[PDB]
């Protein structure tokens, strides 16, 4: 009697991932309040308006 | 604004299996193979 | 791998493992941030 | 899913000579394609 | 079908200066 096995495995598990996000925005007022023109133009993110 | 999204699976399962034997003397050859082939993708852009 | 022969009597056998192992793994995180 | 499974077997004799063999090569495959698009907009004018 | 796979070729340039024209697209189907 005599036998003999060769075995092999070879895996890859390549991954990636990638995310790019970008706000941008520019209020812009002319006339009234000093006070009231940075209080209004300061973008609040969740209310652009 | 617009929320595109797009999730893509493709799996691949390929087997061989090949047994044999010879006599007359004895002989014999098993051989198997497993192969997977697998991409996941998920692509998503959202603009506003 | 693995070898047999059997047969007065007479056996041998060899073995052989081999494993290799790679793991490679890059992050990058990138913020500008600016207001005026 | 999809099989090619086949067995043979042959005995002659005459002395005798034997040959078996079974082979069965098989694939499977599965895709699933999800997408969602939404999309929207507002005007508002007011005066 | 998710529509953004066949994405759009960008709009054909403005069929007329003034006067409403139109710009058209079609898909890479």
């Amino acid at each position: 009697s005599s036998h003999g096995c060769k075995e092999l495995e070879n895996a890859l598990k390549a991954a990636s991932g990638t995310q790019n996000n970008v706000l941008r925005g520019e209020p812009f007022i002319r006339g009234g309040g000093a006070g009231f023109i940075s209080g209004l133009s300061y973008l609040e993110l969740d209310n652009p308006a | 604004f617009y929320n595109s999204t797009w999730s893509y699976v493709k799996h691949t399962s390929t087997e061989h299996t090949s047994s044999s034997r010879k006599r007359s003397f004895r002989s014999s050859s098993s051989s198997s193979r497993s192969y997977t082939s697998h991409t996941n993708e998920i692509h998503k852009g959202k603009s506003y | 791998m693995a070898s047999k022969s059997g047969f007065i009597s007479s056996q041998s056998d060899r073995g052989k493992h081999y494993i290799r192992r790679t793991k490679r793994f890059s992050h990058t995180k990138s913020v500008f941030l600016h207001a005026r | 899913e999809a099989k090619h499974c086949v067995r043979i077997e042959t005995k002659k004799r005459v002395a005798k000579k034997t040959k078996v063999e079974h082979r069965c090569t098989t694939n499977k495959l599965s895709e699933k394609h999800e997408g969602s698009f939404i999309q929207g907009a507002e005007k508002s004018i007011s005066l | 079908c998710f529509c953004d796979h066949y994405a759009w070729t960008q709009w054909t340039s403005c069929s007329k200066t003034c006067n409403s024209g139109t710009q058209s697209r079609h898909r890479q189907i």
